[PDB]
């Protein structure tokens, strides 16, 4: 319940192990979030879900359907 | 070469104007929201760094990674790829950017958000995407296609017909492998090169190192030192005293503050900047003149470096 | 066509919903809202500072003191109401600027994806751009992006160039590509698969020169046509 | 320009498309080949 991090000593929030989209922003690499019985948790950020893309010299990927998206800026 | 973000400064005004004197912050709350408002602008300068830097490298979703066999044609992008040698894997060419570039009165420096290990996953996705898949990882799920015909696309994108690439494709690989190699070279024998980030570097440490310098002026009090002032005089004359440097450490702040406002919204645009090179050079092939290089553009790969990116066009 | 027309149709439905039920939608806009907002209450919250004065009250200095010493409280807050307005008007320039580049964006968005289609990336939303609706909204402007999404992946063979009798052949508009045992030319962005013909694709030099060309038979469209 | 198998592709039956016209497509082929 009490942790050093590059930004500082941070008390209060329990250090977890697994990685999430960053939630409340603490500072070198560090995120924080509320989650269960809940507590404040504090994590390293997850940059996204990885992926190997399954490259060789003489395969290709064609789509064989879309979806026509709408977003709005 | 692009700025991207600047050192997150944060200055304790109170510690900064009058520092462990109550005497002085006392006479500081009569002037109201300043110090507030000076810690208002300087968090919001800070929020947009980690903004900034975010809106650069996070246009990929999903942290994308190159096959072991590096069956790209006669195509090498070693010097660009991360090293696993390394003990943060940065490319060959990102660990040269990383070394050609290079107190306690209320001033500190807050870290960026992103790690430079999470800056160098971000390079390396939107590279092994690229790599792998062309640039329909921008566009939608990453398709895998042959670098070779990916280059072939690349060179139909320039008016010039296909087999152009596949009947000169040693040639073309070649050149590519030896202007990749050219470019070590030239960052290494040119120091003029990163001087567009070093000057975000010298900027920002001359910025700070001019808010401390004005510590030790008067401003027309009897000292510049707050002690010399609360040790020697009585209340009547101290605070006259006091107001001189409270008034001179004020305008002394909101000089900083306003110079950081100017140099952010310059710092900005060269990451709005640097956010469109990387959707439209490296998620993309640009047929805007001059703006992904000097040449009919074919596609760019981002590389990083402290404060910016670093485009290979 | 019915397709299409039914995924744009419910794609617009959504937006409805999404910033129906999300409330930090438009917080764009309702930042720009709250941050001058902020600055006029900082600014008039100012006028209760005292900056030294014997009050923040420049009735109370008027009504107590007398000119050789009302004029000396009344300057102590001049000065402070001065650096007050004068530290507004500052920081709503650099704010002003950050809105005209906003506009700038928003002009230039108005111009290439409305009266346009845009092939930069990522400048009308993400996926390949079709076209996009302006909306207004308070103090600023909406565009829905329509976009055309690949969205159904198929891993297939391919080759840069296909050997018919001796003459290397490439596709005129798309790639070629393979279920397994036979060879089809599709375009890029869709799976459309077309037999292998002189019409789809076109010669350039011989089998030799080729990295990964495949041996496979280009149909002659004249050729049973001629006679037969 | 008159319509020619040149200025045009094929996709299909004509029931798939919605206010498809029925009209002559010319082959430039054909006739020069009967004559």
């Amino acid at each position: 319940n009490v942790f050093q991090t590059r930004a500082g000593c941070l008390i209060g929030a329990e250090h977890v192990n697994n990685s999430y989209e960053c939630d409340i922003p603490i500072g070198a690499g560090i995120c924080a979030s509320y989650q269960t019985s809940q507590s404040i948790i504090a994590y390293t950020m997850s940059l996204g879900a990885e992926n190997s893309v399954a490259y060789s010299n003489n395969s290709i990927a064609i789509p064989t359907n879309f979806t026509i998206s709408v977003t709005t800026e | 070469i692009l700025p991207v973000s600047m050192t997150k400064t944060s200055v304790d005004c109170t510690m900064y104007i009058c520092g462990d004197s109550t005497e002085c912050s006392n006479l500081l709350l009569q002037y109201g929201s300043f110090c507030t408002q000076l810690n208002r602008a300087l968090t919001g300068i800070a929020v947009e760094q980690d903004k900034n830097t975010q809106e650069v490298f996070a246009q990929v979703k999903q942290i994308y990674k190159t096959p072991p066999i590096k069956d790209f044609g006669g195509f090498n992008f070693s010097q660009i790829l991360p090293d696993p040698s390394k003990p943060s894997k940065r490319s060959p060419i990102e660990d040269l950017l990383f070394n050609k570039v290079t107190k306690f009165n209320g001033l500190t420096v807050l870290p960026p958000l992103l790690t430079d290990e999470m800056i160098a996953q971000y390079t390396s996705a939107l590279l092994a995407g690229t790599i792998t898949s062309g640039w329909t990882f921008g566009a939608g799920p990453a398709l895998q296609i042959p670098f070779p015909m990916q280059m072939a696309y690349r060179f139909n994108g320039i008016g010039v017909t296909q087999n152009v690439l596949y009947e000169n494709q040693k040639l073309i690989a070649n050149q590519f492998n030896s202007a990749i190699g050219k470019i070590q070279d030239s960052l290494s024998s040119t120091p003029s090169a990163l001087g567009k980030l070093q000057d975000v570097v010298n900027q920002n440490a001359q910025a700070l190192n001019t808010l401390v310098k004005q510590l030790s002026s008067n401003f027309g009090a009897i000292s510049s030192v707050l002690n010399d002032i609360l040790s020697r005089l009585c209340p009547p004359e101290a605070e006259v005293q006091i107001d001189r440097l409270i008034t001179g450490r004020l305008q002394s702040l909101q000089t900083y503050v306003t110079q950081q406002l100017i140099r952010a919204a310059e710092i900005r645009a060269s990451a709005n900047l640097a956010a469109t090179k990387m959707s439209e050079c490296v998620l993309g092939q640009s047929k805007r003149v001059d703006f992904c290089g000097k040449g009919y553009h074919l596609m760019s790969f981002p590389q990083s470096a402290p404060h910016g990116v670093v485009f290979l066009h | 066509q019915k397709l299409i027309a039914n995924q744009f149709n419910s794609a617009i439905g959504k937006i409805q919903d999404s910033l129906s039920s999300t409330p930090s939608a438009l917080g764009k806009l309702q930042d720009v809202v709250n941050q001058n907002a902020q600055a006029l209450n900082t600014l008039v919250k100012q006028l209760s500072s005292n900056f030294g004065a014997i009050s923040s009250v420049l009735n109370d200095i008027l009504s107590r003191l007398c000119p050789p010493e009302a004029e000396v409280q009344i300057d102590r807050l001049i000065t402070g109401r001065l650096q007050s307005l004068q530290t507004y008007v500052t920081q709503q320039l650099i704010r002003a600027a950050e809105i005209r580049a906003s506009a700038n964006l928003a002009a230039t968005k108005m111009s290439e994806c409305v009266l346009g289609q845009s092939k930069r990336v990522d400048f009308c939303g993400k996926g390949y751009h079709l076209m996009s609706f302006p909306q207004s909204a308070p103090h600023g402007v909406v565009f829905l992006h329509v976009t055309y999404v690949p969205a159904q992946e198929k891993n297939f063979t391919t080759a840069p160039a296909i050997c018919h009798d001796g003459k290397a052949h490439f596709p005129r508009e798309g790639v070629f590509v393979s279920n397994g045992t036979h060879w089809f030319v599709t375009q890029r962005n869709f799976y459309e698969p077309q037999i292998i013909t002189t019409d789809n694709t076109f010669v350039s030099g011989n089998c030799d020169v080729v990295i990964g060309i495949v041996n496979n038979t280009v149909y002659d469209p004249l050729q049973p046509e001629l006679d037969s």
